[PDB]
DNA sequence: CCCTGGAGAATCCCGGTGCCGAGGCCGCTCAATTGGTCGTAGACAGCTCTAGCACCGCTTAAACGCACGTACGCGCTGTCCCCCGCGTTTTAACCGCCAAGGGGATTACTCCCTAGTCTCCAGGCACGTGTCAGATATATACATCCTGTGCA
DNA sequence: CACAGGATGTATATATCTGACACGTGCCTGGAGACTAGGGAGTAATCCCCTTGGCGGTTAAAACGCGGGGGACAGCGCGTACGTGCGTTTAAGCGGTGCTAGAGCTGTCTACGACCAATTGAGCGGCCTCGGCACCGGGATTCTCCAGGGC
């Protein structure tokens, strides 16, 4: 029994299967999906964190998420998750 | 608000052309430093209004400018 | 009708601008410029003077080492001459 | 079968080929798969192509047989194929990709053949191809090959819808009985599936009479005076004892210790910066530092003035390279036989060295060199300068000497030393060989 | 009594693991607190860039003739967008190849 | 009287073939030589795994394939069809390495 | 006392596969200068690489240089590696 | 009762504030905990910058016959440094100008 | 009354009358110096957070300051930094 | 002829002006000192498995060396037009000053959000397993490049 | 100079085979539900500062025009270095031996070093003041560049 380590995998397989619903996808890709997954997880992270900072605040918001997407995101990007991130709150919110 | 661009004039281009180091300038290059010019600014402002935005403020101010700046690769020196 | 050589001229300039460090374009019509592009991005934006003079420091620092790369390569074209197709092959080979 | 078939030419077999068929031709009735142990010399290669023979005319069961032999015998098998029993149809599968698929295609698809020889990395290459055939005989030369599991070759092998196997090794235990049992699940996977005095060796006997024929090469000729044996114990010399305990301790990398220790006790110049400096001088350096050379340096002159015609086995060609300095500064006469030799060069080498008069008087091999061939016959005087861990591979280079045709008892000169890893190693090269006799022997 | 357990991916709509990001936000080291939006917004962000990779490397496996996505869509898919090859401009995709792209001088005439 | 292709096309054909296939052009052996004798300056008694080496040969390849995207631009730039250290030389400075 | 050597490891590194590195960047034809200077700039980027995964390494306190170990040094070198971690 | 204060920085004989390194790194969310000995290794390794960038700024000012230092001088002194430069390589200083370097083909001839 | 601003001014002035006993300094070079100090802060204090995550640590210690050292600083820089180090902790743990 | 003279620009040496850096005081807040705790990390022990060193045998793709010819790099030459140096006129930056008011910065209060705990249990992860997508080989069919030949 | 044909490279169906991907199962551990405590942040109020708008006078800098020489660019010729194809060689790649330790990985134990809290006193930031260094201007040198022996 190895020890357990956590990857994106499943999600983004889930993810594939809504978008296309009849294909594949190999290790590799995966493993290069899950990279791709992390490194813009730290890049938005670190840019809430320095926002925060600066502020003075010692609480990451959705704001603070919102700024990091719109200084990171190069525009159309920006916009579209921004509107799909504001969805998901309204949606958590009003939900429970 | 227009031809603010023009501003930016042939003597000032060619004085930073000597400054860098240039003897012989074409007449075309003018408007091609504007250009870069005026995306590089848009680029630095753009940042800097998002954080002036997040702050709450309607005041750009330097550290704004310098953050900006850090983000994108070009670290200041000088002004905090 | 004393008359200097089409060239020492400039690499008087060139020997001046060098040796000093104010800044060379006009504060009033950058001034202006800043405040026009800021005014795509959101209306009525104040500006502290510190905030336009270390936008004009960084500005001119950029276009000076693009002016040397350009440079760079006009005598690498056999030319003293540069052009905007040596500006636009230094900002293929930075990246931009 | 008591008396020679008809089918066979070029000459009569004997008793003992002859009883081997009988074993085999029982061993087909019962059903069940084995191993001839016959040893080197004796007429394997002649047994099979007896069975084959056998199989072929007094049953009526013309099938596809195969025979995997190394590629360094295929010409021999395939000449002795042609030579005892020509009726028999033989093909063969060697050559490059566009020599493969000629013959496939011409001979081997259409199949109009009885028995394919092939070589194992044909094998390999031609798995697809060759799984096709219904095969009914596989015939495994040097069976050790496929000794362990886990290996491409073994399990290619083992997926192959066989009916009848044999193999042919001349040393069917090597170290441990993993291996033996290991021969014995390719043979009847069903018998032996897990892991193999009275707890022990009557067992071990009643279960593999029934499997295994072997008879020394001592019942048959009555000749090739008795091996000798001489195990010279070597003082280390002073530098060998200081990068012996140097490298106890532990700039020069050394990732295996034991590899290390190993040719420290054969010659420190093997490492960087033992040897002295720039001037390259070959004069006394050599022998000074190294006892077991030393120890050889008195005893070639012995020798020379006596029979001579020494054969020195080696396990590094580096120490290969050192005694060709030795024999260029003392003017001897010298034959490097390595695993770098090309096949033209090696043969005339080995003639050269065979020839009815030679001035040759070392022959230098490398301990795992060639393989069950070379014929050296010339030599009285075997030396062993390093000792391994197997020692069937020890005994295959005394018995390269040791054959036929020789006239002289062979004198073994075993060098080892005080307090090393050639202590561990000669101890468990014994304990190796003292478990081969008392398994196999009787 | 006990309320059946409902994640806040399903809450939110999500297909990503909103308490594992609230989780790995906690243990980074990017600030004291944590929200509780902050979370499913940068979960929903990230379900966002995921299918629009997701979106061009199918279209390039399906030009392809394939029906599996191997790194060579994946980059075939980042370059060829301005806005992926933007936020990619410094990664290097393992087997992945380079564009095709020939210099008109080069090609003969 | 033997076929022969004018100097240029097979360059063309080359260049469409690697730009369409995705594998190492490097040999591995000769790679691990190197990477371990480079090891070897910066510490002794260094193992690798064999992904490290995989790793490093990856980002060496891409290095080394955009240097010469860059030296080509260049060439073209002093309307040459031939790379040159020149052109190599000049990429690197402007990239500020 | 016999010993010799082969060839340095950075002519391991041949003018085909240079050719073929050419290649794939999009080059027609090559200068033979060139593959001096191939060579050298891959040995610089290769050591500076091999620096900082050392480093790593070392301060895990291992003797074995990993994939992770790597992708972290280019990283910091600013050549983010997908694929490995 | 209590002794008297005695700094850390006189305690490690630096010039810089070892608590105020070790209250920023308390509070700049860098990890969980932080040790004694990373403070003033930290403050040792500025000290040491700092002093090395104000000698070759002080040697600069000099060769300008000028007694206080100004961007200019700074500038200066790290431009002539190469591995100051590569430190700063992606810095830039205010009214710091650049270099005096005329390439070789623009001289007269 | 105005909120209290911390700078290192007092320790580089400190320092440059140490190295320079009488040399001066300026506003602006005060401020590119304090600048400059933040900057090396927030790069090693970075690095070694790093270091710390991949390793799986929660402490920050003089090893991954020596660790960050290392990789931040080029050369004769960093092995006269690694010794001012070793030697101010080696002091700072015999007369504590 | 290259060397001489004229002319402009750069440099060096003195003398009056101003403002900025250096010093000197006061308060307050932040760092130092003790005491107490616990949880992280060092230390140890057991296990398993990949890595390493020195070899053998074999196949075969890729590197290597060689000779030919051909585009291509490189120098040279000529043309002309574009960029530069200089004088003149004009426009707007620069500086100083004044006036007004929006908005940045601080403070106090309250509440609402989040950290931390403890159950509880379902989603996610490791382990086996079998079938299909892709890789390979092979023989056609099609597109492409190159040369010769009536055009000359 | 524009086709015909030849020889070669390349795309195309098609059949085979394999090994990795997608799926199912069991378990376990980290995430969700319910709950309490406390302090961070939102909200309102106030103060003063610093930004913006406007005006007048100076003057340096920009815009414009002109005249002319030097640089860019095209064309041409050459001799030379590189691509192309071919015949030989070599080492990469693959498959095996033969060991031991070795190094990484997981499970326990315990101690010492970092956090937390209260108290307190110097160190540091901010506020004033003042003289010396930088600066600005002025005047006598020395270097350099452009005609002219085509001085
Ligand atoms: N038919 C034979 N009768 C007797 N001795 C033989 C025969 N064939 C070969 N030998 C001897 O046996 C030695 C090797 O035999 P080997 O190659 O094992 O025979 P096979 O190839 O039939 O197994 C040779 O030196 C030769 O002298």
């Amino acid at each position: 029994r190895k020890t357990r380590k956590e990857s994106y995998a499943i999600y983004v397989y889930k993810v594939l299967k809504q978008v296309h619903p009849d294909t594949g996808i190999s290790s590799k890709a995966m493993s290069i999906m899950n990279s791709f997954v992390n490194d813009v997880f730290e890049r938005i992270a670190g840019e809430a964190s320095r926002l925060a900072h600066y502020n003075k605040r010692s609480t990451i918001t959705s704001r603070e998420i919102q700024t990091a997407v719109r200084l990171l995101l190069p525009g159309e990007l920006a916009k579209h998750a921004v509107s799909e991130g504001t969805k998901a709150v309204t949606k958590y919110t009003s939900a429970k | 608000l227009r031809d603010n661009i023009q501003g930016i004039t042939k003597p000032a281009i060619r004085r930073l052309a000597r400054r860098g180091g240039v003897k012989r300038i074409s007449g075309l290059i003018y408007e091609e430093t504007r250009g870069v010019l005026k995306v590089f600014l848009e680029n630095v402002i753009r940042d800097a209004v998002t954080y002036t935005e997040h702050a709450k403020r309607k005041t750009v101010t330097a550290m704004d400018v310098v953050y900006a700046l850090k983000r994108q690769g070009r670290t200041l020196y000088g002004f905090g | 009708p004393h008359r200097y050589r089409p060239g020492t001229v400039a690499l008087r300039e060139i020997r001046r601008y060098q040796k000093s460090t104010e800044l060379l374009i006009r504060k009033l019509p950058f001034q202006r410029l800043v405040r026009e592009i800021a005014q795509d991005f959101k209306t009525d934006l104040r500006f502290q003077s510190s905030a336009v003079m270390a936008l004009q420091e960084a500005s001119e620092a950029y276009l000076v080492g693009l002016f040397e790369d350009t440079n760079l390569c006009a005598i690498h074209a056999k030319r003293v001459t540069i052009m905007p197709k040596d500006i636009q092959l230094a900002r293929r080979i930075r990246g931009e | 079968f008591e008396d020679s078939p008809s089918y066979v030419k070029w000459g009569k077999l004997r008793d003992y080929q002859v009883r081997g068929l009988n074993w085999l031709i029982s061993l087909y009735e019962n059903g069940i798969n084995g191993i001839l142990a016959d040893e080197m010399g004796l007429g394997k290669t002649l047994q099979t192509i007896s069975l084959l023979g056998y199989m072929k005319h007094y049953r009526n069961i013309p099938g596809p047989h195969m025979v995997l032999v190394p590629k360094s015998t295929l010409h021999n098998w395939m000449s002795e194929f042609k030579r005892w029993v020509p009726t028999l149809r033989s093909v063969c599968l060697i050559g490059d990709k566009e020599q493969r698929a000629a013959f496939v295609r011409d001979v081997l698809l259409p199949g109009e053949w009885d028995v394919c020889v092939t070589s194992y990395e044909m094998l390999i290459k031609e798995k697809s191809v060759f799984k096709k055939f219904n095969w009914r005989y596989l015939v495994i030369d040097e069976a050790h090959r496929i000794k362990n599991e886990k290996s491409k070759l073994s399990e290619i092998v083992r997926e192959f819808k066989t009916t009848n196997r044999l193999l042919l090794t001349g040393t069917p235990l090597q170290n441990n009985l993993h291996e033996l049992w290991s021969l014995l699940n390719f043979l009847l996977p069903d018998v032996f599936n897990s892991a193999d005095d009275q707890k022990l060796v009557e067992r071990l006997h009643m279960v593999l009479r029934p499997f295994l024929l072997r008879r020394i090469k001592a019942d048959v000729e009555k000749s090739l005076p008795p091996k000798k044996e001489v195990k010279i114990y070597v003082g280390l010399s002073k530098m060998q004892r200081e990068w012996y305990t140097r490298i106890l301790m532990k700039k020069m990398r050394l990732l295996n210790i034991l590899m290390q220790l190993r040719k420290c006790c054969n010659h420190p110049y093997l490492f960087d910066g033992a040897e002295p400096g720039p001037p390259y001088t070959t004069d006394m350096h050599l022998v000074t530092n190294s006892g077991k050379m030393v120890v050889l340096d008195k005893l070639l002159p012995k020798l020379k003035e006596q029979g001579s015609r020494v054969l020195i086995f080696s396990q590094m060609t580096r120490v290969l390279d050192i005694l060709e300095d030795y024999c260029m500064w003392r003017n001897y006469e010298y034959c490097r036989l390595d695993g770098q030799t090309p096949h033209d060069e090696r043969q005339d080498s080995i003639n050269a060295y065979n020839e009815p008069n030679s001035t040759k008087f070392v022959f230098m091999l490398s301990t795992r060199a060639g393989g069950l061939g070379i014929n050296l016959a010339t030599a009285d005087v075997v030396i062993l300068y390093d000792s391994d861990w197997n020692p069937q591979v020890d005994l295959q280079a005394m018995d390269r000497a040791h054959r036929i045709g020789q006239t002289k008892t062979v004198r073994v000169f075993r060098f080892i030393t005080d307090n090393t890893v050639e202590e561990r190693i000669v101890e468990r090269a014994e304990m190796k060989l003292r478990l081969d006799s008392i398994v196999i022997q009787q | 009594t006990r309320a059946k357990a409902k994640t806040r991916s399903s809450r939110a709509g999500l297909q990503f693991p909103v308490g594992r990001v609230h989780r790995l936000l906690r243990k980074g080291n990017y600030a004291e607190r944590v929200g509780a939006g902050a979370p499913v917004y940068l979960a929903a962000v990230l379900e966002y860039l995921t299918a629009e990779i997701l979106e061009l490397a199918g279209n390039a496996a399906r030009d392809n003739k394939k029906t599996r996505i191997i790194p060579r869509h994946l980059q075939l898919a980042v370059r060829n967008d301005e806005e992926l090859n933007k936020l990619l401009g410094r990664v290097t995709i393992a087997q992945g190849g380079v564009l095709p792209n020939i210099q008109s001088v080069l090609l003969p005439k």
